[PDB]
């Protein structure tokens, strides 16, 4: 950076306006409108060593 | 004493040395010396400190004991530093939450000084809960039903690579379609006597 | 291991050493297996890959208590660099293997004297402390280290896993939510803070722990832990005695929908390999704790 | 102590099984096995007999006594295990042997002479192997593109049998050709047949 | 729930605790 205090006073400045805007508020709703996609899961065959 | 099986203390042997740098844990049934175990179900390995899991495999355990008529009866652990045998509060917490369902409960901890490949000794320390506490009693005993035939048995089964088929809880709930029973190593333990 | 129980060339033991590089396996036994033969009958067809694997092997080996091969791989390490850092690394780390910590604190003393923007000393010091049981100062020494250097990863999930060990969960929770606010695409995070937040305290922890839970589930929908974590907050909390009915009946409908799911994905998991020993015993698990 | 009888109960004569070169079931154990029981079906028809048995029969003296240790992991035990009808094979290769005709035995379970030596059969134990473990690993490329996933596995139970005593067998058949292993195998059978005869 | 339920009790950069609405 160019100067430690001036780079220290632009993000005091640019997070003083910022504000907390939770994204789990609805996630349960979200959740609850379909059945989980359990589909392409239990293809193949469980791993027995290496390679 | 207790009078462990053999298919108990090797799959013990085998759940300890499958990780090595990690702490693992799991459980002893009996059925329903003084009280015989059947064998043991390997719980969890890493880190140890954390409930819900627990408590879902523990009802699960619980459950399925109770459909085959068994009751569960011990709890054994195996620390990370080579040089602690000494219970924490998760296993005093896990032995006296189980000893109010079942009396003269086991709090067995796996010694990895005495963890030699085939065999120097049980390296095993039993604990029996006295009053409010947790007493080592030690009498220099032999908690095995025969020593010569089970520590003939682990050593094969470690000399055999075998721990590499051995599966607990944890790869259960990584993967479905594991088993926590272990048939082949009952398999393998039956044929190998 | 060519022509020995596998038919593999030695393009593909070097993609396999390479991806087992990539994600942090510790299974040292298999990586010291293929690495000696490596080492050994494929040393010139490889024109520059053969200093990480160097590196790669000689840890390993170190994990197995095998010193032959470490103390050759250092050997060869050393005769290609001379003078650098990590190998001085490498040597501290031999010695401290053998429980000798004066020589490994001069070494790594020196190193951080020779330069002090160094970070893996100060790690291999935080070890040495570790190593010895020696709890609070190892916990205090790592604090002072993410105090001066901020933003590493590694270092935020060990003290998160130090505070776990000592019962401390609020820290811990701290930590994880410093680790996830870097990664917030990684379902993991989300899921042991659900399980430190459950296993902290009560009612709103049991709230936020189902509410990460969910949120766990829904970044990936094939995380059973999450979705048992979710139906057993969800029940624990429907039964309650201090809630008001509106939650508890959203609860309720919560717990019953993850029962479903559960029941689902059982049935989706006995479908395809006929075992049928959970499946019945599932269902009993579901029916014993319902309400 | 051990107060054994000298006239410890066994079928009339002793049974034949075959083990090797690898897993049975497999392939190339299965084809190697077929060969031979097609030749010895063919060659001696009229008084060889040929018995077929599913479930195990590794647990003949211990977890069979009703232990209690041991006989409660028999059910869970990832085999048809529930002592009746293993009661029932032993009774029937019992009467199979009252009638006097040379019987062999195709054991699917059997892979090994140590599972089998404890048991009151006491049979003829037939051994057939490879030369090398290379030679054996380029007939299982050779055989087909589904045997690859099972290849260590089959590799792993050839160099255990590979360590298993010379002793502990009754006779090798480590002759390349068919025919030479064939003739063998078929020259020890007749001397037996004319032993009891 | 029931019966198995196991209850574990016993300055990181910033540590705060309390109001800020």
């Amino acid at each position: 950076p160019a100067d430690t205090n001036k780079a220290f006073k632009t993000e005091w400045e640019a997070l003083e306006l910022t504000d907390h805007q939770w994204a789990l508020d609805d996630v349960e709703e979200e959740l609850m409108a379909k059945d989980l996609h359990f589909e392409g899961m239990f293809k193949k065959e469980l791993q027995t060593s290496i390679f | 004493g207790v009078k462990l099986t053999t298919q108990a203390y090797c799959k013990m042997v085998l759940h300890g040395a499958k990780y090595p740098h990690c702490a693992v844990n799991g459980l002893l049934v009996a059925e329903k010396h003084h009280t015989l175990f059947v064998d043991c179900i390997p719980l969890f390995h890493g880190t140890l400190a954390l409930a819900p899991m627990l408590e879902v495999a523990l009802t699960l355990i619980d459950s399925w004991c109770k459909d085959h008529s068994y009751v569960i009866a011990g709890y054994y652990q195996a620390n990370e530093r080579v040089k602690d045998a000494s219970p924490n509060q998760v296993a005093e917490k896990v032995a006296s939450r189980i000893a109010e369902g079942f009396s003269d409960t086991a709090l067995i901890m796996v010694d990895n000084t005495k963890f030699t490949m085939d065999c120097v000794a049980p390296t095993i320390h039993v604990y029996e809960h006295h009053e409010n506490r947790w007493r080592c009693r030690d009498p220099h005993h032999d908690y095995c039903e025969d020593w010569p035939e089970a520590q003939r048995i682990s050593a094969s089964l470690l000399d055999s690579r075998s721990y590499e088929t051995l599966v607990d809880f944890d790869n259960h709930l990584d993967d479905i379609r594991n088993d926590w029973t272990n048939p082949e190593i009952n398999k393998a333990v039956l044929h190998l006597c | 291991k060519v022509s020995e129980l596998y038919d593999v060339t030695w393009e593909e033991m070097r993609d396999k050493m390479r991806k087992w590089r990539e994600e942090n396996s510790r299974n040292s036994e298999q990586i010291v297996e293929v690495g000696e033969e490596l080492i050994n009958e494929y040393a010139s067809k490889l024109g520059d890959d053969i200093w990480i694997i160097y590196e790669q092997v000689m840890i390993a080996a170190l994990d197995y208590g095998r010193d032959d091969l470490a103390l050759f791989c250092l050997q060869e390490l050393r005769r290609q660099f001379p003078g650098s850092h990590r190998v001085k690394r490498l040597t501290g780390m031999r010695f401290e293997a053998m429980e000798r910590y004066d020589d490994a604190i001069q070494l790594y003393d020196r190193i951080l004297q020779e330069d002090p923007t160094n970070t893996a000393a100060r790690k291999r010091k935080i070890a040495i402390r570790k190593a010895q049981g020696k709890n609070v100062e190892a916990i205090r020494e790592l604090n002072e280290y993410l105090e001066q250097f901020v933003g590493d990863q590694e270092a935020w999930h060990e003290l998160a896993e130090l505070y776990i060990n000592e019962h401390d969960y609020a820290k811990a929770a701290f930590c994880l939510e410093e680790l996830m606010m870097t990664n917030p695409h990684n379902h993991l995070y989300c899921q042991q803070y659900a399980e430190v937040k459950y296993t902290q305290g009560g009612l709103e922890n049991l709230e936020l722990s189902r509410k990460y839970f969910a949120q766990a589930l829904k970044l990936n929908n094939r995380n059973m832990r999450a979705l048992f974590g979710l139906y057993m907050s969800a029940s624990h909390i429907a039964s309650n005695p201090k809630a008001s009915a509106k939650t508890k009946k959203d609860n309720m409908k919560y717990a019953s929908w993850a029962a479903s799911q559960i029941n689902r994905a059982y049935q989706f998991a006995g479908r395809s390999k006929k075992e049928t020993k959970y499946s019945l015993k599932a269902v009993e698990d579901m029916l014993e704790t319902l309400q | 102590a051990e107060h054994v009888p000298p006239y410890d109960v066994v079928p009339s004569m002793r049974p034949v099984v075959l083990v090797g070169p690898s897993l049975k079931g497999y392939e190339v154990t299965d084809m190697m096995q077929k060969a031979l029981f097609d030749f010895l079906k063919h060659r001696f028809d009229g008084r060889i007999s040929i018995t077929r048995v599913t479930a195990d029969l590794s647990l003949a003296k211990r977890s069979v006594l009703n232990n209690p240790g041991k006989r409660t992991i028999i059910e869970r035990s990832s085999a048809r295990s529930s002592i009746a009808e293993v009661q029932s094979e032993i009774e029937r290769i019992f009467e199979l042997a009252k009638s006097l005709q040379l019987v062999v035995l195709d054991a699917d379970t059997i892979n090994h002479p140590a599972q089998l030596a404890k048991t009151s059969l006491a049979p003829i134990i037939v051994f057939v192997k490879v030369s090398s473990p290379k030679v054996l690993q380029r007939l299982i490329r050779s055989r087909g593109k589904s045997q690859m996933k099972h290849l260590t596995v089959q590799m792993m139970a050839y160099d255990k049998l590979v360590q298993c005593p010379p002793e502990s067998f009754d006779v090798i058949l480590d002759e390349n050709q068919l025919e030479d292993a064939c003739e063998h195998l078929a020259e020890y059978l007749e001397v037996y047949w004319r032993a009891t005869h | 729930r029931f019966k198995w339920a196991i209850e574990l009790s016993g300055y990181p950069v910033g540590y705060l605790d309390k109001q800020v609405p």
